[PDB]
This record gives structure tokens, C-alpha cells and sequence, in this order.
RNA sequence: UGAACGCACAUUGCGCCCCUUGGUAUUCCAGGGGGCAUGCCUGUUUGAGCGUCAUUU
RNA sequence: GUUUGACCUCAAAUCAGGUAGGAAAGCUCAAAUUUGAAAUCUGGUACCUUCGGUGCCCGAGUUGUAAUUUGGAGAGGGCAACUUUGGGUUUGUAAAGUGCCUUCGAAGAGUCGCUAAGUGGGUGGUCCAUCUAAAGCUAAUAGUCGAUCCUAAGAGAUGGGGAAGCUCCGUUUCAAAGGCCUGAUUUUAUGCAGGCCACCAUCGAAAGGGAAUCCUUCCGGAACCUGGAUAUGGAUUCUUCACACUGAAUGUGGAGAAAAUCCACAGGAAGGAAUAGUUUUCAUGCCAGGUCGUA
């Protein structure tokens, strides 16, 4: 019976504190991170070999947008693991601060 | 400056102790308890030693329920095990009924063992003194035992026990038996050494 | 009043740094990391920052006192400390040599159980369908993933099972809404009880492990989002009317073993 | 049984190895404190004798007291009030004697709690718990 | 208050810990409740010591 | 195996439960193996018929807790067609008793008298008589004035030591005498690793040091001190600490003047930018100030 039994049953109780500060989610990806966008979306070697050169916390873009002319041809993301890693860190050790932007 | 302050008290005595023991003339009552079983042997006692280990309390209330539940609802050979316990062990060598002893080195009240080893041999039992009270507790389910002790044996171990008794008979008996009977601890610090027996 | 002193009160009470909020709990850090992990307990960033430290500008980390102080009363620590007590007795019992009491010691243990936990921090479902998110992220990022000398087998077996679960609930009430298809995975987007739930599938091929990252800190994750999704699926499947846990088909198991 | 052996040779206190023994016993004491615990009985079999079983709220305590009759009255019974005076939630049962220099006596007293249980649900040693 | 027990006391002075309540209140202030002496015993938990050991299938 | 782990000794907790302060009758241990089974016991926890009982669990204990034995002996066996039975319902081939036969058969040391003995030893009697020590039980009107804070000469706890004791000595002494910081969570998988610093509580001043109120507490007007959270303007000048103006560990100086208390200086740790970058010893803005004495 491990973990059988209704736990919020019908409650609606909130905890609205004044310091009970949410993460605020994750932004949804965009156009460039899709397996076969726009050609326009790709990078220059140039602008390659700018963001392979920039510290990892100082990148805009954590990838390389690649184009697929198939589904079969997508390779398994590298960075998979380290990117849930991260965002796990950021849970706990990330300092949260309200602002009004 | 006072530097001693990096030492507790109990640390120093503790170890001024390990100094007077090496550095005193112990007599040869208590001197023979240095030599001990080596290696080899030692590995090999405490094999034989491992497999008549006594039943702790769950075994033994777990195997006297199950028979207790058969009877509820609707012939054994006699047992074997180490013997342990100094009166018990101490009686079992007067009469004559051990096989081999162990005698643990580092009995705090030393004079709790000194006379086994000649009560051992006047009375014609195996002994050898083992390096470790606590090692002697772990066959028994004890944190430590002074003595343990071989009466009977099971029939497939009856060569072993006999050819353990040879090899320690060689080994610890015939081999420390001249030595034995010498005061010990003599032993001369470089400072010491070095302005006696050079001069 | 005489004359107060400097730096003790005010903005100086209510922040109190790691190392304080550790030796406050007398308890080591990875344990205090684990329990801010499981309760949600985050670093705070005070509008003075030379005050709340006593003056001083070396850098520290400020921890909300009040939350230490409701940590203080977790009932998670004394199971830490009496793990910690069976660890060192079986530690004891198998240097004797003595095996059928290890066995004994290990039969008689019981672990902790984080439902408390969740119930205080999401006191509604709702709260638990906001968090449910990044909660399916880590478990479907465990579900593809080789067993390896810390991760076990059985814990990536538990993840890929929940995994399955949710996805034969999602297909089965038809809440699918959006999907799109990246070069990290699969960005699946469902309307759970009128909320928005996104999760990434990585793609079914090898993973390379780098040996960078921390697995003693993605285990408590996936710890803690295990038992959420455990409590999240009875509620789906029971307010559905479906019968939870569901059935597995052994047959058809062997052949794809996925949501079908 | 294995205490006659242990009667029978304390009972030769001059002799090389109660001599060598007693010498380095008498150094350790005398970095102690003047009345402190023994962890366990230095002569098990002299305490069995008078009285001392190995059973919870058994005590035993060290105690050195200075010799002679002079200041610039028994030295036993000095020694067990004092060990009575710290341990007042214990009853001295008995004492015996463990060494001794030209300016310390030692002994070791034995001592029973009587607010322990298994004190009290004997029959045997709950005559001490009586006022 | 007194063997008199948070610390002092020729002052009716000075603190610390936990829970809870009220005023603009996450920080401030106040109120309420409960605790913090020494020696010793049995047990629990956490330790120190190159004190004694064992440590190749 | 430069690892890992058993013990031993010594510690700590506002750890769990306790304890101390003051005012006419005979018997029981130790000493000889339960060894075909530590058979014994405290505590935690759950129930019950609660001065206790049972189940489960952590421990104490073999350097010895139970049963049996105490010269009056006693023990292990055998034979009577021997005799007997507990607890608020009894029962187990369980616990005892009497007679006879047979095999065995311990005995208290710095103690008796510098320091012993086992047909031993103690005490008496003009060789004999009588007991069995060195173990035990047993009925017949104040935020602003002072105290409050600080230390001065000195007194005096703790650690330790002496004394039969009421108590005395000694004040940092061969005391484990306590605070702080860093870290992706700590590499056979989530049981804390590393580093820094030295030295002692407390009492002792209404004339010493000390934040602040006047025309000293109430009233009216006017003003300061300390502590705290915060907002605005300006500065921090191309974007990153000025010609207000960041500053850690660490080491010094001034005021006080023995200490409390305030300030500053060396030092270079760390931090700072694109829909409000970092600092706020610059200015303005908000709140509060308890107890005792006061004729």
C-alpha cells in the first residue's frame, strides 16, 4: 500500500506566503532548436567557432542549431544529462530574488 | 612554551605504559605471552576454530520455536561447539577433556592466564597462546574472551584438529620452549644503546 | 535599554548562513543539502548584504532562519540519524563475521517516507500539476539510461515504469495538445485539469555518462519526484475511475514493453 | 574452577611477578585521580568473596589515602567514607586491598545501587535497599 | 525566598533555548507558556587515542 | 591492505529514567563444569486483567548472570512395587522429601602472627578439651539625572590536592575548559572532510571610565542619543570602486587614559551592466526606547 491512498483529497489550500518564492518555470524552446528548421536559423562557421570559444555560463545559446532532412537522421542529444543536472543545481544552490521587471 | 597541552592525560599514560612495557625486565611468567602464533598458523587455527562456532540467541530461539510449533500442532546427535568461559575452560583442562586451548595475550588482569599455560602443560592439554581477546570473542559471539577451547569434534574435522595440534606442537611448543623461560623485555633505546654498549 | 549592540538584529536575525544553519542542525552537509532538496529550501538574497553578513564583504550564503528553524522539527532527520545508527551496527555484525544477524538487522529497517513533505509543499493538486513538469523531466531523462555502478537497475526500472504509467493515462484520456519535435528530444505539451504540462523525451539511443556530473544529488531528485508522480497517478487514475496501479501485460510486455 | 588459582597466588605478594605488577600498577594509580572508577575488579576473585556479583549496579572505586598517624583513626574507613561521600546514591557494600608505597594505601571498594531493578526484584540483595 | 537549582545579589540586576499570540510586520517591539545547578548510577546516541589486534582466492 | 574492521581505555549531550543534600527463629554467599545447548537480567516499544504480565527489539553478561551446595555437611547414580505437590484454574516424562546401597567429597592473605599454614589454625586445662576467623541478613511621574555597563586594589568558582569532618590551599595549574570559516553532497556510491585562533568564569565604585534635554521627571515650546527595517534624490562620468567616492582574513594606531566603548590605518579576499549593474561613512524620509531611586 506504498503510496495508495489520496493525499490532497479535496483540499484547495494555498501557501501564499510572503516568502515562498516559486522557480519560475523554464522558457519553452523556439524555432531554431527544432530538427529541421529554417535554413536560416543555422550558424556560420564563424559564429560557430564565437560560441565554441565562450565560457559555458556566458553562452546565449546552450547548443548549435542543426538541420535534418529526416526524422531518422536526428542524433541523440550529448548535453542530456548535464542539462537536467543543472537545472537541479539551480533548484537549491540558484539564490531566488522577487523583482518587478 | 608547554606543548604537552597536545596530548589528553589519557593519551600520555596510555602510551607511557606502551614505553615501561617494553622498557621494564618483565619476569617470565609474564614474558612468555609475547610469543604467540604466527601467521600461518594462526590462520589456520581459526579456520577449524569458525565452523563450531556457537549459536547466537536468534539461532538458537528460532531453531527451539520451530520445534516447539511441531509439537504444538502434532533422536539427535549430541551437539559441538568451542568452549569458552576461563572456570569452564580451566575445569576442562584438569580433567583432561580439551583438545587444544587458545589463551588470549592481552588479558588486562594478567594474572587471570598466567598460570594456563603451565596448568596447559603439567596437566599434558595443546595450547598456544593467540594474538587477541577480541578475535577469540568473535567464535564465540562474545566481545571478548580470555580462553577458548576444543572438547569434541565432528568426525570430518577429527584429522584436521589432529594435524593443527602437530603443527602447533612444532611451531609454538618444541620451538619457544627454551626461550620461554627467560625475562624478557630488555630491549635498549638508541639514546641508551649507544652510550652502553658501544662504551 | 542600555544601548543595543550592531549587526545582532534585523536583517542579521532573519538571515543565517550555511555553515551556521549547518552546525545549528548538527548534521553534515550533504545531509542538509538532502533535506533542503526534499523540503524545497532554497538561498535567499537580503536587500543589505554587508548587514545580514555582520560587516563583513566576503561572499556567504543567506538561508531564511525561519526555514532553518522549521527544518529543526522535520521527522526526516531522526530517520537520517537512525540510518546512520543501522549502518554502523551492520557495519558490526558483518566484521564479526556473523551473517544471520546481518540478514536479521537488514529484515528489521524501515526507511523514510516523504508524504508529509509533499503534502506541504503543494497543499492542493493544482500546486502538484505546477510542479508535475519538471518533476516528469527527470524521470523520463533516468528512464533512458543505463544502470551503472550508482544508479542501479532497480531505480531506473521504478522511473521507466512511472514513466509508462503516465504516458498510458495521458494517451488513454486523449490530453495531448502540443508536440515538437527538437534536437534534444521531444517536447510533449497535455492539459492535465485545466493546466499546461510540458515535458522533454530524450530520444531511445545510448548514453554517454560523463563522469563530471553529481548522481548522489540527481538521486534525492528523483527520489523526491518519484513518490510526487507515485501520489500525482493514484489521484489521475482514481478521479478517472480507472483502477491504479494498472495492470501489466506480461505478453505484451515482452514484445515492445512500452505504454500499450 | 579457575579463582583458586588467583587466591592461591595472591596470596604471595613479594613474589617476582605480583612484585613487577604491583611496581608498574602503583605508577599507573598514582597518575589518577585520588578516588576514581575502576572499569572492572583488579582481584575478581576477592571480590566475588566479599560479596560483588558481574551484574548491572555493581560499582567499584579506587581510592588512595595517605599513611600515618601524624599531621604537620583507620585508613580503610577513611578511604570508603570518602568513597560513600561521592557516590552518595550507592550503598558501600565492601573493600579490599590492592596496593600500597611508602606514603599511599589503595583499595577498591565495592559499592550496590539500590535504586536499580535488578537490585530490587532480587531476593537475594534487596536486604541493601532496605533504610 | 529558604537544602534552593540559568548567572549574580547589600542590585529585587543580567542572560540563553523552544513554542505561541498581538501591533504597518519575512527583519522591529511587546505579551503568554515551558525550560537551562552539581556529584553519582543504569541505559541511548555521538566521539578521541600510531593502546592491542586482524587484514593476498 | 598507505585499506577496512574488531576490541580496550577514556570522554560528551538541557540525551531516557532516577538518586544525595536540608530539618525466642533461624539462615545466606565464596570456595569443587549447566557444558546435551546464559538455562539469568535492566531498558525501549505495543497491548493487557497495571505495586505487575506477555510479545517484539536494543543491550548487560562467559574477566561468569541463573538452577544446585554451606560440616548440622553435601553431590552424582541405583533400589522402594515409599511419600508429597502450585497459581488466581493446574501438567511439565516438572519440583521436592524419607530409608538403604554405591562412587565422590572445595572451604574467605598485607590476613593470622616484618609477614605465614593445611591431618591446618584459634582459645583454654593441669597430652587433653572446645570452636572454625580474615564475607553477609535476621523479628521479640525620567530614552536624556543616577543605578543598570566596565574594570581598579582585592576577593573567589571550576581543574587538582589536603583534612575524620564542619571545610581548607590554589587562580591557570601536566584539564579533552570553544567559537568561527570553506566545500557541486563526502569516487567500491549519498554514515563529514579540511582549515584558523589562542586562554579563562564571576564579583568588586550611586566620588573612577561613561551616548543623549534645555527654557533637568508633569505641562507648553524647542532639541539631541542609540538601534532597526526601508524609500527617494545625487554620486559611482561610457558603460565597472571620483577628483559621496566597495573593501575579507590578517597586523597595527588614536580617543577612553585597568577595562568596557568608538574610530582609523596597512592588506588585497570577493563582487559589480542592456525593460531599474555594484556601494549608499552624501542628503532627506519612518518606528521605538523596559526595571529600580526620586517626598
Amino acid at each position: 500500500e506504498n503510496y495508495q491512498y489520496d493525499l490532497w483529497g479535496d483540499s484547495t489550500e494555498t501557501n501564499d506566503h510572503v516568502m515562498h518564492l516559486r522557480a519560475p518555470k523554464l522558457p519553452p524552446p523556439t524555432n531554431e532548436e527544432s530538427y529541421n528548421p529554417p535554413e536560416e536559423y543555422l550558424l556560420s562557421p564563424e559564429e560557430k567557432e564565437a560560441w565554441e570559444n565562450t565560457e559555458y555560463s556566458e553562452r546565449e545559446r546552450n547548443f548549435i542549431p542543426q538541420k535534418y532532412s529526416a526524422l531518422r537522421k536526428v542524433p541523440g542529444y550529448g548535453e542530456s544529462i548535464r542539462e537536467r543536472f543543472e537545472r537541479s543545481l539551480d533548484l537549491y544552490l540558484a539564490p531566488r530574488v522577487r523583482k518587478n521587471k | 612554551l608547554s606543548r604537552y597541552v597536545k596530548w589528553p592525560e589519557y593519551v600520555r599514560v596510555q602510551r607511557q605504559k606502551k614505553i615501561l612495557s617494553i622498557r621494564l625486565k618483565v619476569p617470565p611468567t609474564i614474558a612468555q605471552f609475547q610469543y604467540t602464533l604466527d601467521r600461518n598458523t594462526a590462520a589456520e587455527t581459526f579456520k577449524l576454530f569458525n565452523k563450531y562456532r556457537p549459536e547466537t540467541a536468534a539461532e538458537k530461539k528460532e531453531r527451539l520455536t520451530k520445534e516447539a510449533a511441531a509439537v504444538a500442532e502434532g533422536a539427535s546427535p549430541k551437539p559441538y561447539a568451542v568452549k569458552y568461559g576461563l572456570n569452564h575452560v580451566v575445569a576442562l583442562i584438569e580433567n583432561k577433556k580439551a583438545k587444544l586451548v587458545l589463551i588470549a595475550n592481552d588479558v588486562d588482569p594478567i594474572e587471570l592466564v598466567v598460570f594456563l599455560p603451565a596448568l596447559c602443560k603439567k596437566m599434558g592439554v595443546p595450547y598456544a597462546i593467540v594474538k587477541g581477546k577480541a578475535r577469540l570473542g568473535t567464535l564465540v559471539n562474545q566481545k571478548t574472551s580470555a580462553v577458548a577451547a576444543l572438547t569434541e569434534v565432528r568426525a570430518e574435522d577429527e584429522a584436521a584438529l589432529a594435524k593443527l595440534v602437530s603443527t602447533i606442537d612444532a611451531n609454538f611448543a618444541d620451538k619457544y620452549d627454551e626461550v620461554k623461560k627467560h625475562w624478557g623485555g630488555g630491549i635498549l633505546g638508541n639514546k641508551a644503546q649507544a652510550k652502553m654498549d658501544k662504551r | 535599554m542600555r544601548i543595543k549592540k550592531k549587526n545582532t538584529r534585523g536583517n542579521a536575525r532573519n538571515f543565517i548562513t550555511r555553515s551556521q544553519a549547518v552546525r545549528k542542525l548538527q548534521v553534515s552537509l550533504a545531509d542538509f543539502r538532502r533535506l533542503c532538496i526534499f523540503k524545497g529550501i532554497y538561498p535567499r538574497e537580503p536587500r543589505n548584504k554587508k548587514k545580514a553578513n555582520k560587516g563583513s564583504t566576503a561572499p556567504t550564503t543567506f538561508y531564511y532562519a525561519k526555514d532553518i528553524q522549521y527544518l529543526m522539527h522535520e521527522p526526516v532527520l531522526a530517520k537520517f540519524r537512525e540510518h546512520k545508527t543501522f549502518a554502523r551496527k551492520l557495519t558490526r555484525a558483518l566484521g564479526r563475521g556473523e551473517v544471520s544477524s546481518a540478514k536479521r538487522l537488514e529484515e528489521n529497517r524501515d526507511s523514510y517516507t516523504l508524504d508529509h513533505i509533499i503534502k506541504e509543499r503543494y497543499p492542493s493538486f493544482p500546486d502538484a500539476i505546477r510542479d508535475i513538469d519538471d518533476a516528469l523531466n527527470m524521470l523520463f531523462l533516468f528512464s533512458n539510461l543505463p544502470s551503472t555502478n550508482q544508479v542501479s537497475s532497480k531505480i531506473i526500472n521504478d522511473a521507466q515504469k512511472i514513466c509508462n504509467q503516465w504516458l498510458a493515462y495521458v494517451a488513454k484520456e486523449r490530453l495531448v495538445r502540443k508536440v515538437f519535435v527538437s534536437i534534444k528530444g521531444v517536447y510533449y505539451q497535455a492539459n492535465i485539469k485545466g493546466e499546461e504540462v510540458r515535458w522533454l523525451v530524450p530520444f531511445k539511443f545510448p548514453e554517454n555518462i560523463p563522469s563530471d556530473v553529481d548522481f548522489r544529488i540527481m538521486l534525492t531528485f528523483l527520489e523526491f519526484y518519484s513518490t510526487l508522480l507515485h501520489f500525482v497517478l493514484y489521484k489521475l487514475y482514481t478521479d478517472s475511475g480507472l483502477i491504479y496501479p494498472p495492470k501489466l501485460d506480461l505478453k505484451k510486455d515482452k514484445i515492445i514493453s512500452g505504454l500499450s | 574452577g579457575a579463582y583458586k588459582y588467583l587466591e592461591e597466588l595472591q596470596r604471595k605478594k613479594q613474589s617476582d611477578v605480583l612484585r613487577f605488577l604491583q611496581r608498574v600498577r602503583v605508577w599507573e594509580y598514582r597518575q589518577k585521580n585520588v578516588i576514581h572508577r575502576a572499569a572492572r575488579p583488579t582481584r575478581p576473585d576477592k571480590a566475588r568473596r566479599l560479596g560483588y556479583k558481574a551484574k548491572q549496579g555493581f560499582v567499584i572505586y579506587r581510592v588512595r589515602v595517605r599513611r600515618g598517624n601524624r599531621k604537620r583513626r583507620s585508613l580503610r574507613a577513611t578511604a570508603e567514607e570518602r568513597v560513600g561521600r561521592r557516590a552518595a546514591n550507592l550503598r558501600v557494600l565492601n573493600s579490599y586491598w590492592v596496593n600500597q608505597d611508602s606514603t599511599y594505601k589503595y583499595f577498591e571498594v565495592i559499592l550496590v545501587d539500590p535504586q536499580h531493578k535488578a537490585i530490587r526484584r532480587d531476593a537475594r540483595y534487596n536486604w541493601i535497599c532496605d533504610p
